[PDB]
């Protein structure tokens, strides 16, 4: 099967910007009727995917006309224009020419834009996870930006990896910003044994770690 | 021209599941049906096409074996079968037409998701969190809700009656071990908090469960 690998990964571009998204071919996928048949579609999240541009050289029917394609036997790239907030989706590109046909790795893209530092805060258990026999411990990192986190669970001095969550949450709109919940299930036997729980976390617009804890003691 | 696919399925590893897609408005039987998969990490894969008007059928080198594709026309339907099947296999599966060399793929279904797992449906779980004692007061401060030990998705996360929409983060649901969980962060006034009743509505149109735990100082 025809490998088709597509760069970069992401691609973060203001609004208005040009972006420009290249695709390549494990082989040549020219055809002999003077077509190459490559195809880019838009999938936006929570919906199915789009035809854009079919054929580089042309393009459907129902799309603005800043996209546009070019490339040669084994070398295609798609261009751009302006950039908009509809705009926003993964990216792939489709080779026609070889059977089987596949799709692209995929290019997400994203819009770059003032960056914000992390806001974090802690929300140890409630009155009904005591009773059931557990501890839900969570930590929360709202509206961050970018994506250069890495949260550590530090506690009482001795940082704990089993049992962590990692889950974030996909670009916001009216922020644009990404937000960070990590949870560390943890059960009454073990939970009141230790004193305190500390949510380390690190990022790039402040290079000296952040620090956040408290104790069960009291 | 529309491509209506099945509905959602859960099933147990190691059974199988057959998914339709049926067309209308155009020839059915002189259109290429493509299967894609998307799991949900990333990427679209294409499984294989089929041909309604002969037998003919492709499938990409990984999926051989895995799928088998039939195609009834005197119903505008086609058909995938899914093999013995495991946890990987759990992915948003979608249906397009074709025609290769020609207009190409400007229609796909809505998907249908496959959900693999040996749990069986649960209800909804809510522990409403509050701030640590052992945390400063100001004006600023985060709200949580936590839902956990529930199956199968989806369960939807709502303040009372949008009390207070923007300003909340939903992260997406993980497993623990068998059962899914979610996390949504909010942030109120201070001065509002303590005066103002803010909650967290849990439903879950699967269990037909609703639920609704308000949250306290603690
Ligand atoms: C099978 O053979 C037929 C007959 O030669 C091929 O049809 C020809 O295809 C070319 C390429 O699409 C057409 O030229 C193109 O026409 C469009 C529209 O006018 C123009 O915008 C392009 O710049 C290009 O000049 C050509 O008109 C067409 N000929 C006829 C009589 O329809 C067909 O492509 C072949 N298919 C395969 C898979 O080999």
């Amino acid at each position: 099967d025809v490998l088709m690998t597509q760069t970069p990964l992401s691609l973060p571009v203001s609004l208005g910007d040009q972006a420009s998204i290249s695709c390549r071919s494990s082989q040549s996928i020219v055809h002999s009727n003077g077509n190459t048949y490559l195809e880019w579609y838009l999938q936006k999240p929570g919906q199915s995917p789009k035809l854009l541009i079919y054929k580089v050289s042309n393009r459907f029917s129902g799309v603005p006309d800043r996209f546009s394609g070019s490339g040669s036997g084994t070398d295609f790239t798609l261009k751009i224009s302006r950039v908009e907030a509809e705009d926003l989706g993964v990216y792939y590109c489709f080779q026609g020419s070889h059977v089987p046909w596949t799709f692209g790795g995929g290019t997400k893209l994203e819009i770059k834009r003032a960056d914000a530092a992390p806001t974090v805060s802690i929300f140890p258990p409630s009155s009904e996870q005591l009773t059931s026999g557990g501890a839900s411990v969570v930590c929360f990192l709202n509206n961050f930006y970018p994506k250069d986190i890495n949260v550590k669970w530090k506690i009482d001095g001795s940082e704990r990896q089993n049992g962590v969550l990692n889950s974030w949450t996909d670009q916001d709109s009216k922020d644009s910003t990404y937000s960070m919940s990590s949870t560390l299930t943890l059960t009454k036997d073990e939970y009141e044994r230790h004193n305190s729980y500390t949510c380390e976390a690190t990022h790039k617009t402040s290079t000296s770690p952040i620090v956040k804890s408290f104790n069960r003691n009291e | 021209v529309q491509l209506q696919q099945s509905g959602a399925e859960v099933m147990k590893p190691g059974a199988s599941v057959k998914i339709s897609c049926k067309g209308t408005g155009y020839t059915f039987s002189s259109y290429w049906i493509e299967w894609v998969k998307q799991r949900p990490g990333h990427g679209l894969e294409r499984i294989g096409e089929i041909l309604p008007g002969s037998g003919s059928t492709n499938y990409n080198e990984k999926f051989r074996g895995k799928a088998t594709f039939t195609a009834d026309k005197s119903s505008k339907t086609a058909y995938m079968q899914l093999s013995s099947l495991t946890s990987e296999d759990s992915a948003v599966y979608y249906c397009a037409r074709y025609l290769p060399y020609y207009y190409a793929m400007d229609y796909w279904g809505q998907g249908t998701s496959v959900t693999v797992s040996s749990a069986k449906t649960t209800p909804p779980s809510v522990y409403p969190l509050a701030p640590g004692s052992a945390a400063q007061t100001n004006s600023m401060v985060t709200l949580g809700c936590l839902v956990k030990g529930y199956f199968p998705e989806p369960v939807t996360v709502t303040w009372n009656s949008g009390s207070l929409s923007s300003g909340v983060h939903t992260f997406p649901a993980v497993l623990q071990s068998d059962l899914y969980t979610l996390s949504s962060s909010v942030t109120v006034p201070s001065s509002t908090w303590p005066s103002e009743t803010v909650t967290c509505n849990v439903a879950h149109p699967a269990s037909s469960t609703k639920v609704d735990k308000k949250i306290v100082p603690r």
